[PDB]
């Protein structure tokens, strides 16, 4: 009635809808987790360099779990520049460089993008363009020693203000005034790094602090290091939403004969459609099928005789939905007969439908006509010895109504 | 010297299973019945890329070397039969200026009686190398006749090309221009036939 | 599928309802298309267990009971003819019963002649039918039964030459094969171009919605919109044209049907060449097949001929036939195959005096 | 306002194709009506099925809102028969074959 | 003969081939019409000069 926009339906087969089925569930392939980064090596060191001359690891060619820099109890502060805490176990780059160093437990502040101060301007420059994490923790227990540790040393002195990332480890006398160095200290000429000296006394802003900076990188080269092969079970014989290695789509998954050579991945339709892919995790090769679809069909004596009707869910198999399998569809709601009459309602495939016998939508083959075996013989003749005038009546068509459009006021008026 | 390429140089474009069906590519390919430069080892272009091929019975080409100045200036690529398998690294290597094998780096990587045939190209940062091996009867030339070449590594090496070298008992080079190609696949998966669209009034129809 | 999509497609408003309505109109007319040059027989007509038709052997166009009870013609035809939301409907005949109607309309023909195209099928044997084919190209029917092996070997013959051209080759088919390839064409472009731009930053809808920004990705996806939109509004226009050409070769199919099979045409060439006798139909996938039987004059001899003689001053014409000579003696003959009648009273008419026919000629007219 | 002169002129557009498919329907449909007055009002047809069913005596035009109406007057046989039959009879030893 | 338009022209996809291939249909037709009509005659017959 919607379909039509109308409140009196006429007999016949009218298409109403569109059938989907949807996917159950949502899977995941890719290959086996294998090739894990050696991150142990930047955080579990016995010692770290001079905060001036800071000392870089690499790490490259391989995935990691990154989320243990904050669920770690090891580490006292975490902060990421460019990048979220979560996303980098998704993420991916170029190459990962750790940038490692000691500074007291005051500075960690200067260890962001735009600060000012000695370790920001003399050390350490952060620019806004940085991608990243910082990774911080008190290190009293391991950088601390009985009589001052001097193996750390910070800068203090340059004739202008490092340029983000300078790692300017000049040893060259300052002269901030009247005495010329000559290789030496003097009056107002001054050596421009200072030692911290850390002792285990230390109260907390004194006390020696580990940082590990994250500086990622990407190119116009691919990335190296990356999240885990984030992967699901297998499912078949079922309508799902799926992905294989990235390739995305919806259908049935199926096993295949189908032999791919050893370096194919998937299979593709002379349309260029996808109808085969391999399990990255166990290399054997599955169909895909379409989601199963088709048209909603309402079959109706109209609505002047009944308010009863079938339904046939056009091309779909009654296992995916009285209810019969026709060859057009699977049929609801009409009874099967095993008489054969005129096609009434035209179904598809030699079907038809009718309402009949206190009354239903039944559905039959369709009866071409009554079958005659003619009398024939070599010497036998049929001759009419009467016959009836019939008049016959034959409709034409031979013109639709005329019509003008003015062009300018349809579009504009 | 040079020599006619034939229908030699096709391999498999994509990492794609088709089968019985005939499909219309446009890539880097070597074009049919080309020349191909004949050699008994000079620095030669690499171009947009290169086809490679050895009729072979000493053993005498173990690898190549790859880059912009193939030096100790800047990251080149070195790949090397090592006798026991396939090396490659990503370096700017300090060796003889004329390179020979006896009879920093960036990255890392471990894997007549025949013709040896091989493709190299370079896009977006990734090295591309496709090979097969083969009997053959023909001494001086590429015997004609068809084979697919399957690709090898697919290498992110992030570094580019201009020129390339041999190391080492003769081989051939063609360069891969852009051309449009027929590929027909079989049951099987495997492209068996193929047509070069330009070649010809008779291959364009 | 994408909810975006499908929530910007509504801005469109009636195009989706319309495209849908004008494929559902060639559709149907597919199956009227069918209707109306098959479903032509009232009843379907079955041929007697035993064949005795006078020397003609049906076999090869009558169906196997064996195989779809298709005719051995039919099976050479049936052999030599060979989803992004789009489906494809079944026929609402089958080729089962698409071969019960070619079937009832051969039975109805070989049993009763051009009668049951008219009324109740009245027996007649085969031969006295074909008796009066041969009245209706006017060639007297003694020409028939007194060559009657004779013309149904020839029939045999032709017939046989029918199985050896379906057999040695697919070429002549090519009306129906070209239907075929036709809608393959037109349903794999239309598929080919969900692949296609038209100017947006991707063909893959759910790619643009994880690039972009929900305002930006909205004017991305209008664009695979108006393409996607007038891909279909060019596929559905060309469906039309082409359906159109389908039914005027329907309607003449329909036509071939009532005028060379359930009677003898008058019509030059519309039943094959020749003057036609009979046809009979045999059914093809998406199509039908005409066996054409006509009458070809064969062995010409010239005559001299007269338009009248004269008698007693008296100039008379041929009833039937034409007037011609040997060289020394006259004859009246049937005008479509030689045959020399001695010319008289009954074979002929008067009309006037000796003096107005151009070019008459003396002769004795007998008296019986 | 350019996109609903877009829509609009595209939604025209598509409204004056249809009705040119659709002309050239009822154009063979009135070429039809036209040959069948001529040969069923103005002739008396042999051509089977043309005009009506069973054989065709005569025809009478009836107009209709957009159409004609054809009233086919047929002779249809209706009570046969079955006789025995020959396509000869032998007298004085020659063979008579009905005139 | 724009390159600049020819190469967006081609992301429109098979709009262009199947306009020229709906033409060619049109053209092979005329000649098709053309013999359907004239060449119904199977040897060239010619009047007698008397
Ligand atoms: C023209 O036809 C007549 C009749 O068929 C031929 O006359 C007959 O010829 C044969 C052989 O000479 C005789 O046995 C018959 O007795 C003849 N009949 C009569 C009534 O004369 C005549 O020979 C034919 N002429 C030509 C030129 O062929
Ligand atoms: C992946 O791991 C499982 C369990 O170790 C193993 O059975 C399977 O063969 C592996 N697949 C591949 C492709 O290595
Ligand atoms: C319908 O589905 C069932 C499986 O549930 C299958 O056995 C049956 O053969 C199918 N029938 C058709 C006609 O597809
Ligand atoms: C049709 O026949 C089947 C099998 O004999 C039977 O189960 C069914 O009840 C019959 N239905 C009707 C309405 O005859
Ligand atoms: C012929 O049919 C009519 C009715 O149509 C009937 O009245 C008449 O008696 C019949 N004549 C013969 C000879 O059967
Ligand atoms: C090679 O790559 C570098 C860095 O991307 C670039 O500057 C240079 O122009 C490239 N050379 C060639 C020949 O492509
Ligand atoms: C009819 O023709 C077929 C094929 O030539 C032949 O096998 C069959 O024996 C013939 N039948 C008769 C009754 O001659
Ligand atoms: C008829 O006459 C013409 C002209 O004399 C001649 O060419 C022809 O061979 C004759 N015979 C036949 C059978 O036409
Ligand atoms: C027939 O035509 C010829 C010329 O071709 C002429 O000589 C002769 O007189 C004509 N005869 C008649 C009866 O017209
Ligand atoms: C035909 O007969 C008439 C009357 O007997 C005679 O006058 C005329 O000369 C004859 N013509 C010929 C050509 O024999
Ligand atoms: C005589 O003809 C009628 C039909 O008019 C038919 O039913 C009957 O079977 C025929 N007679 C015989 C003996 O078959």
């Amino acid at each position: 009635k919607c379909t039509l926009k109308s409140f009196t339906v006429e007999k016949g087969i009218y298409q109403t809808s569109n059938f989907r089925v949807q996917p159950t569930e949502s899977i995941v392939r890719f290959p086996n987790i294998t090739n894990l980064c050696p991150f142990g090596e930047v955080f579990n060191a016995t010692r770290f360099a001079s905060v001036y001359a800071w000392n870089r690891k690499r790490i490259s060619n391989c995935v990691a779990d990154y989320s243990v820099l904050y669920n770690s109890a090891s580490f006292s502060t975490f902060k990421c520049y460019g990048v979220s805490p979560t996303k980098l176990n998704d993420l991916c780059f170029t190459n990962v460089y750790a940038d490692s160093f000691v500074i007291r437990g005051d500075e960690v502040r200067q260890i962001a993008p735009g600060q000012t101060g000695k370790i920001a301007d003399y050390n350490y420059k952060l620019p806004d363009d940085f991608t990243g994490c910082v990774i911080a923790w008190n290190s009293n227990n391991l950088d601390s020693k009985v009589g001052g540790n001097y193996n750390y040393l910070f800068r203090l002195f340059r004739k202008s203000n490092l340029k983000p990332f300078e790692r300017d480890i000049s040893t060259e006398i300052y002269q901030a005034g009247s005495t010329p160095c000559n290789g030496v200290e003097g009056f107002n000429c001054y050596f421009p790094l200072q030692s911290y000296g850390f002792q285990p006394t230390n109260g907390v802003g004194y006390q020696p602090y580990r940082v590990v900076v994250l500086s990622f990188e990407l190119l116009h080269a691919p990335a190296t290091v990356c999240g885990p092969k984030k992967s699901t079970n297998l499912v078949k014989n079922k309508c799902v939403n799926f992905n294989f290695n990235g390739l995305t789509g919806t259908g049935v998954l199926t096993e295949s004969n189908k032999k791919f050579l050893p370096f194919q991945q998937f299979g593709r339709d002379i349309a260029d459609t996808t109808d085969a892919v391999r399990d990255p995790q166990t290399l054997e090769i599955l169909d895909i099928t379409p989601c199963s679809f088709g048209g909603v069909s309402v079959i109706t004596p109209g609505t002047n005789t009944s308010n009863q009707v079938a339904v046939l869910y056009q091309g779909v198999n009654c296992t995916e939905v009285n209810v019969f399998q026709t060859r057009a569809g699977c049929l609801i709601g009409a009874e099967h007969v095993n008489n054969s009459y005129e096609c009434d309602i035209p179904i598809g495939a030699g079907i038809c439908a009718s309402y009949q016998t206190s009354q239903s939508v039944i559905a039959y083959t369709m009866s071409l006509g009554a079958e005659n075996s003619v009398a024939y013989s070599n010497n036998s003749i049929a001759i009419p010895t009467n016959f009836t005038i019939s008049v016959t009546t034959e409709i034409l068509p031979v013109s639709m109504t005329k019509t003008s459009v003015d062009c300018t006021m349809y579009i504009c008026g | 010297a040079y020599t006619n390429s034939f229908t030699r140089g096709v391999y498999y474009p994509d990492k794609v299973f088709r089968s019985s069906v005939l499909h219309s590519t446009q890539d880097l390919f070597l074009p049919f019945f080309s020349n191909v430069t004949w050699f008994h080892n000079p620095v030669l272009p690499f171009n947009d890329g290169v086809y490679f091929a050895s009729t072979e019975k000493s053993n005498i080409i173990r690898g190549w070397i790859f880059g912009t100045t193939l030096d100790s200036k800047t990251q080149s690529l070195l790949i090397v039969n090592n006798a026991t398998n396939v090396v490659i690294k990503v370096c700017e290597f300090q060796f003889c200026n004329d390179p020979f094998l006896g009879v920093n780096c960036t990255f890392e990587y471990v894997s007549f009686k025949n013709l040896r045939e091989f493709v190299f190209k370079n896009i977006d940062g990734y090295f591309k190398i496709y090979s097969k091996h083969t009997p053959i009867n023909l001494v001086r030339d590429l015997p004609q006749g068809f084979s697919a070449l399957e690709p090898l590594v697919d290498l992110p090496i992030g570094i580019n090309i201009t020129r390339f070298q041999t190391l080492l008992a003769a081989y051939y080079v063609g360069y891969l221009q852009p051309r449009t190609f027929l590929l027909k696949y079989n049951e099987n998966g495997t492209i068996t036939d193929a047509v070069d669209c330009a070649l010809d009034p008779l291959s364009e129809t | 599928d994408s909810t975006e999509c499908s929530n910007l497609l509504l801005q469109y408003g009636s195009f989706c309802t319309q495209l849908n309505r004008a494929l559902t109109g060639i559709a149907v007319e597919q199956d009227k298309n069918t209707q109306e040059v098959f479903a032509q027989v009232k009843q379907i007509y079955k041929t007697p267990p035993i064949k005795d038709f006078g020397g003609f052997n049906f076999s090869q166009i009558l169906p196997d009971p064996s195989k779809s009870k298709r005719s051995f013609i039919e099976d050479l035809l049936f052999n030599k003819v060979t989803f992004n939301g789009l489906t494809v409907l079944p026929p609402l005949l089958t080729d089962e019963m698409i071969a019960q109607y070619t079937s009832a309309l051969l039975a109805g023909t070989i049993t009763s002649g051009w009668t049951f195209g008219a009324g109740a099928a009245l027996q007649i044997p085969f031969a006295m039918q074909m008796a009066y084919r041969f009245n209706g190209i006017g060639v007297t029917q003694n020409v028939l039964y007194e060559n009657q092996k004779l013309i149904a070997n020839q029939f045999n013959s032709a017939i046989g030459k029918i199985q050896d051209s379906l057999s040695s080759t697919a070429s002549a088919l090519g009306k129906l094969q070209d239907v075929v390839n036709q809608n393959a064409q037109a349903l794999n472009t239309l598929v080919k171009q969900l692949s296609s731009n038209f100017g947006a930053i991707s063909s893959v809808l759910n790619d643009i919605l994880s690039r972009l920004d929900k305002v930006e990705a909205e004017v991305q996806i209008d664009r695979l919109i108006t393409g996607r939109l007038q891909s279909l509004q060019t596929y559905v226009t060309q469906q039309l044209i082409r359906a159109a050409e389908i039914r005027a070769s329907a309607n003449l199919a329909a036509t071939k049907m009532s005028e060379c099979v359930l009677g003898q045409s008058k019509r030059v060439d519309f039943c094959g060449k020749g003057y036609h006798l009979m046809s009979f139909p045999q059914s093809a996938p998406h199509g039908v097949v005409f066996l054409h039987v006509t009458y070809v004059p064969a062995q010409e001899k010239n005559f001299t001929t007269a338009p009248a003689i004269c008698h007693d001053g008296k100039a008379h014409f041929p009833r039937e036939g034409v007037f011609v000579s040997n060289g020394t003696h006259w004859f009246v003959t049937q005008r479509n195959f030689y045959e020399p009648q001695i010319i008289t009273t009954d074979n002929t008419f008067v009309s006037g005096n000796c003096d107005v026919v151009i070019g008459i000629v003396n002769n004795t007219v007998y008296d019986p």
